[PDB]
């Protein structure tokens, strides 16, 4: 990337190891995980790095194991504001045959709704949990080889791990590592023409099918024209300059001029694709900090405050509650409140006299003497102190 | 006809290519006219808070003449001078009234002095568009596609569909205004009935009726009429619209403004004629004839001496010379 | 209400089974292998369970087509795609296995179109390695080399030029014409075909080379190789998205640290990390410009393309146009935009999809001239939209390998009984040609091999220069 | 130098009789703000505008080539099946014919 490094040196990508030995990189070739991804309007990415875009309007197949079933998901898209070339993500629904063939579905909200029936977060069922990542996003995590994120406003992803190489079907590819085979019809031939591809996915028939799929909404609207380029210029701009070398800024910058000028609002539709950028330069080692009162800072509550990089593990007051298990999270980016404070269920956090205790789901409050016959328990400032 | 009209007269008032009223105080940017499949162009109109400001242009990403109520013509964010003509858009004075026209791309555009867009529009659009004037089609009740297509009955979520905002200022959806006229009825709907009756009434307006249909334009006045406080003056915007949508149809009227007692605004030296010839012979002229056989418009024009010279009407002995 | 068709019988919801799959998941023949959600069923008339809906359409066998570009298929017709055919039998296409040629391209000045299918942007002014075969662990039989001069920026400036080296030889092109510094040893696979725009030239069984006279290369590769090849091309394997293993063997993500890593002269300057925009130095600022190019660049998606934008992506093909001109001062030869438009019209030729899309207003491209140095205008040049490249002439009167299956240019055409050689500009009858047949057999017009190396005894050679019946005596080595 | 082909070997004739160097200022001016792109006519326009002047004055010339504002006419030949071949650029061939 330009640059030199001394021999001997082992950098490392995200995916393995590569050590410097007589001006030749030596590489390993172990599988690394994939991911599809939603966002913006109609903006997709395979599990094997292709981009592209298919605004259609119907109940169409992200993606599924296919020579066994241990899964299927299922997109759901609607036209999402008054253009046309706007069609943004509703809803998402999952399907376990491993587990009573049940029926999860994320919701247009971080609302999620297994059976029709509306839970409560976590849901600890045998494999599957779901719960909030900052507590403003659904995270669903399927045994050890399957992950999930939001789908409130339309940002989904997918974690798939090397156990699923290649046995996959659905918009999102093969996971093979090809990244030319992708447009696949379930009929088993390659298609070019991308207004194919997507319409061959669909479940419904009443549907319609889509002829052309435009590139540039800024026609019908030449007043956003202008906007889109300053407003995304940023995106080039040096304050990026970190992970150009990481990830390839061109496409996520053709995807804000598609979204700028064809949503409702240009204002957060900007700031939902920058982020996209730098979601995906930390996805690879490189944060960026990109945030102004101009360049949409997010307004944590009086009782959070804004932080770039801290560790989601000793924030909630279940955590006292349940120490002993493990947090092996990344160090991400939210709404936190200093190390004294703990968060609550109220959205205030507090310090650790009155966190509540959440034992056997139950929450007591800070002091609750408690006792059957044999056992006795209490709450101290968090943990719940059993004895028999 | 070959052609077609908008107007968007009065306050909030809309007439589309196809007969079909109604009313619309907007926030912001909408679409006038334009393709749908492909743009050429586009046609835009701004209003401040139901008053209206602004005619624009964008000649599909690369220019944009802005007229205005503000008749302070600029472009882009640049004021400039008036005439002008780059990229084929000749931006003239016709009649004492600002026009725009645009012949290579298909589309006459003017105001008049007090406010009121007109768009006349080619025949090659016939089906093709769609905007806040409607599709130029033959039909008057499905010109209501919205950007999406869908006829709705409604004449007012329609107009929010074709919104555009920018960078400057993002909208939202206006609102339709609460009318006051509701509680302060009063005697302003007997006195005041007549004046939107003479459309019917009297013999200079009883002939365009086996061309257009009164009944329409007498219900647009009946509901503004109650707003202005002490005035007969109050119906002529709406009787205004009706001369001009006979005399598009090929048939012409004569002299009604004479007891009308409501003549429309212009400049001093000048008062409203009727079907004056746009090339109207000034001072500084070529004496040249039958070039301009174009078809005759209505607009203020000087005496029948007095040639022009300079937004004025000034004798012909004075005519001065330049160098 | 309405009692719906015989073919097919209503149904009703259970109130005890959940899985009410009915009216919602309508079977049709797109979404059976697709599997679909249902919450309840309705008061609907749904086909059998041993066939679905059809367009309106009950088909009552599992017969239905099999789509491809959006178009119907009955069982048992076949498509072409490539060089493979494929049936639906079935359901599913079933698809031969027979690998297709491969070819490089460099679109424009400065893109780069790999084997397995990737353009890039690489802006360079050094000697590149296009593509080679010394790579790794191998022997190193080829390696045809690149090299640009003042191409940073595209215009009328950047003058190609092109050394291929193959079997201890030096054959190398600029300016035109084709020169050979150092003749190779195995002259028998050797060829040149130059015929209308192109320099059509063979090198072996498994290799060949286009070249538009201006700026194109178009490397073709055979089966043989299969991951032996590396360069800026790639290593020719199928996957797409490991081209851009640089020489010190790793993946780069930059496409301008790539090419820097294949320069020759490990001296010379790299270039630069232009910033990224849409908008290249001349179409900077210029927005009015700016759609002039743009619309002029929408040839490629007209009414005389719709036929190959089905089979070929426009998409890379039309960002080269509006990056090249913009770039390029194109005063006198607008040929900085008539190339990047014959560069998509050839392909779409290569998959049987012939254009005629060359007017007089738009890239003229007269061929007059050939028909001047004959005082009496016999006038058998003409510019033919695709002709085939590998035809007979006296200089090579039999059938080539032929990678290329028909070109642009000027063509040679006069009514039978009469053969094209180059040298006297028209064509002549065969028997003036100076061809050769000595003790019998057929081959070509005297080509100037020693033939029979293997056996001294059997060592009987007969050369031919144009006419002569001749045969040499071999000198022994005792 | 694109617009010194108003000064080359091919027209050293006629720049004896008739002065190149206003119908130079033209090429200089329309070629910058023209922004030729597919037609390269804004250049080839200005050129055929110096020589028709020198073919009035009797010097006929030949500047136009393959590589340079081509001006093909081949069309013509078209319309029937049988390529009869008889339409030609020519240089300066007699406007009034019969
Ligand atoms: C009105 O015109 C003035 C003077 O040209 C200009 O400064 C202003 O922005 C215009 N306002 C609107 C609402 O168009
Ligand atoms: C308008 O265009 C539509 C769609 O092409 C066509 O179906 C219809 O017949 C046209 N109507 C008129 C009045 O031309
Ligand atoms: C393809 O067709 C061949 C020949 O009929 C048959 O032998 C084979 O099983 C088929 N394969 C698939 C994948 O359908
Ligand atoms: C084009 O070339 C082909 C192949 O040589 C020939 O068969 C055909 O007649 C030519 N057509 C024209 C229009 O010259
Ligand atoms: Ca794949
Ligand atoms: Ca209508
Ligand atoms: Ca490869
Ligand atoms: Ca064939
Ligand atoms: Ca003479």
């Amino acid at each position: 990337s330009g640059k030199r490094y001394p021999p001997g040196t082992s950098l490392s990508r995200d995916c393995n190891t590569c050590i410097c030995r007589n001006s030749q990189w030596i590489c390993s070739n172990e599988e690394c995980p994939g991911e599809c991804l939603v966002t913006g309007q109609s903006h997709f990415k395979s599990f094997d790095n292709r981009y592209f875009t298919f605004s259609g309007i119907c109940q169409y197949l992200l993606a599924r194991d296919c020579q066994d079933h241990s899964f299927s998901i299922v997109i759901e898209t609607v036209q999402c504001a008054d253009d046309r070339d706007a069609v943004c993500t509703r809803s998402v629904t999952v399907r376990l045959p491993g587990l009573h063939n049940s029926l999860v579905k994320l919701k247009h909200g971080a609302g999620v709704a297994m059976d029709g029936q509306d839970v409560q977060l976590p849901l600890l069922k045998g494999d599957l949990r779901i719960q909030h990542t900052v507590t403003a996003s659904v995270r669903l995590s399927y045994g050890e080889d399957l992950q999930m994120d939001w789908d409130g406003r339309g940002r989904l992803l997918v974690k798939l791990s090397p156990v699923y190489a290649g046995k996959t079907c659905g918009l999102c590819g093969n996971y093979n590592g090809n990244q030319g085979d992708d447009f696949l019809t379930p009929s088993g031939l390659a298609e070019p023409r991308v207004e194919d591809f997507g319409n061959a996915w669909k479940l419904h028939g009443d549907c319609q099918d889509l002829q052309k799929q435009h590139s540039d909404p800024c026609a019908l609207n030449p007043r956003m024209t202008r906007f889109s380029e300053e407003a995304c210029a940023v995106l080039t701009s040096p304050t990026f300059e970190a992970c150009h070398r990481a990830v390839s800024p061109l496409p996520y910058l053709r995807n804000c001029r598609y979204d700028v000028c064809s949503c409702s609002d240009g204002r957060e539709c900007l700031c939902g694709a920058l982020a996209s950028y730098a979601a995906a330069c930390a996805g690879r080692g490189v944060r960026v900090a990109w945030r102004e009162p101009g360049r949409c800072e997010l307004n944590c509550p009086k009782g959070q405050v804004y932080l770039q990089c801290g560790t989601p593990c000793n924030l909630t007051c279940r955590s006292l509650s349940y120490p002993d298990e493990e947090c092996n999270e990344a160090c991400l980016e939210g709404c936190f409140c200093p190390p004294g404070l703990y968060m609550d269920e109220r959205g205030d956090c507090v310090p650790k006299a009155q966190c509540p205790c959440y034992y056997d789901g139950e929450i007591f409050q800070p002091e609750d003497i408690f006792s059957d016959h044999h056992t006795m328990c209490y709450c101290e400032d968090g943990f719940m102190h059993c004895t028999m | 006809s070959s052609t077609a009209r908008c107007s968007l007269f009065g306050s909030d008032f809309v007439n589309t290519f196809d007969g079909s009223m109604y009313s619309f105080a907007g926030y912001c940017s909408y679409l006038l006219a334009g393709g749908c499949q492909k743009r050429s162009f586009s046609i835009i109109g701004d209003f401040q808070n139901g008053k209206r400001v602004s005619l624009s242009v964008y000649l599909g990403e690369f220019f944009d003449i802005h007229l205005f109520v503000n008749g302070t013509v600029t472009q882009g964010d640049q004021r400039v001078s008036m005439p002008y003509a780059s990229k084929g858009l000749y931006l003239e004075t016709e009649a004492g009234y600002y026009k725009l026209s645009g012949e290579a791309y298909g589309f006459v555009a003017r105001i008049d002095g007090s406010g009121n867009f007109q768009v006349l529009l080619s025949d090659r659009y016939f089906n093709k568009t769609c905007g806040l004037c409607g599709n130029f089609n033959i039909f008057a009740e499905d010109d209501f596609m919205t950007q999406e297509g869908t006829l709705t009955s409604d004449p007012y979520d329609f107009a929010n569909s074709w919104a555009l905002s920018s960078g400057e200022q993002w909208c939202e959806r206006a609102s339709p205004p609460s009318s006051s006229c509701n509680i302060s009825s009063g005697e302003m709907q007997k006195g005041l009935w007549e004046q939107c009756q003479l459309l019917k009434s009297t013999s200079v307006f009883a002939r365009c009726h086996p061309l257009v249909d009164p009944e329409p334009f007498v219900a647009l006045c009946e509901k503004t009429l109650c707003e202005c406080a002490g005035g007969l003056e109050c119906a002529c915007p709406a009787l205004l619209e009706y001369a001009r949508t006979c005399a598009q149809e090929g048939m012409v009227l004569y002299g009604w403004t004479d007891h009308s007692a409501c003549s429309p605004v212009c400049p001093a030296g000048m008062e409203y004629r009727q079907c004056v010839s746009p090339c109207a012979r000034t001072c500084q002229s070529l004496h040249i004839n039958e070039m301009c056989q174009e078809r005759c418009v209505d607009g203020c024009s000087c005496p029948e001496g007095q040639l022009l010279d300079e937004g004025l009407c000034v004798e012909s002995t004075e005519c001065p010379c330049v160098h | 209400s309405l009692s719906c068709r015989p073919p097919m019988v209503k149904l009703v919801c259970p109130a005890d089974n959940l899985r009410a799959e009915g009216l919602e998941c309508t079977k049709t023949c797109q979404n059976y292998d697709l599997e679909c959600m249902s919450m309840g069923c309705v008061s609907g008339c749904l086909c059998p369970p041993g066939m679905v809906r059809h367009e309106n359409r009950c088909v009552a066998l599992e017969r239905c087509p099999c789509f491809h570009q959006g178009k119907e298929y009955a069982p048992g017709e076949t498509v072409k795609i490539g060089c493979n055919t494929c049936v639906c039998q079935d359901r599913k296409w079933n698809c031969t296995d027979h690998v297709c040629d491969a070819t490089c391209s460099t679109i424009g000045m400065a893109h780069y179109l790999t084997f397995d299918g990737l353009k890039y942007l690489f802006p360079g002014e050094c000697q590149y390695v296009l593509v080679q075969d010394y790579c790794g662990s191998n022997p190193g039989t080829f390696r045809i080399l690149v090299g640009n001069k003042g191409c940073s920026h595209p215009s009328v400036k950047c003058k190609k030029r092109v050394t291929i080296l193959v079997e201890g030889g030096e054959i190398e092109l600029f300016d035109g014409e084709v020169n050979v510094k150092r003749p190779m040893k195995d002259e028998t696979h050797f060829e040149v075909v130059e015929s209308g725009r192109y320099i059509i030239l063979l090198l072996g069984k498994a290799l060949s080379v286009v070249w538009d006279r201006h700026l194109s290369i178009s490397v073709v590769l055979k089966q043989t190789y299969q991951e032996k090849v590396c360069g800026l091309c790639g290593n020719f394997d199928g996957i797409q998205n490991n081209d851009l293993t640089s020489s010190n063997l790793q993946v780069e993500e930059d496409p301008v640290d790539f090419g820097n890593s294949w320069k020759v002269s490990s001296q010379c300057a790299d270039t630069r990390k232009v910033p990224l925009d849409s908008s290249p130095a001349t179409c900077h600022n210029n927005i009015m410009k700016q759609t002039m190019v743009d619309s002029s660049c929408r040839i490629l998606t007209s009414d005389v393309f719709q036929d190959c934008n089905k089979l070929v992506d426009p998409e890379p093909y039309l960002d080269v146009c509006i990056y090249d001109t913009c770039s390029c001062e194109s005063i006198g030869d607008c040929a900085c935009f008539c190339d990047t438009i014959a560069a998509y019209a050839h392909v779409c030729a290569q998959h049987g999809k012939v254009v005629t899309w060359r007017t007089a207003t738009l890239c003229p491209q007269s061929c007059e001239e050939r028909n001047l140095r004959e005082n009496g205008y016999e006038c058998e040049w003409r510019y033919n939209s695709c002709a085939p490249a590998c035809q007979v002439t006296c200089q090579h009167p039999e059938p080539l390998a032929c990678p290329v299956q028909c070109v642009e240019g000027c063509h040679a055409h006069c009514p039978p009984g009469k053969i094209l050689d180059e040298l006297l500009q028209t064509c002549v009858d065969p028997e003036d040609c100076p061809v050769c047949e000595v003790a019998g057999r057929r081959f070509a017009s005297g080509k100037k091999v020693t033939l029979n190396p293997s056996d001294p005894e059997h060592c009987q050679i007969c050369h031919c220069d144009v006419v002569n019946l001749t045969c040499e005596a071999c000198q022994e080595p005792g």
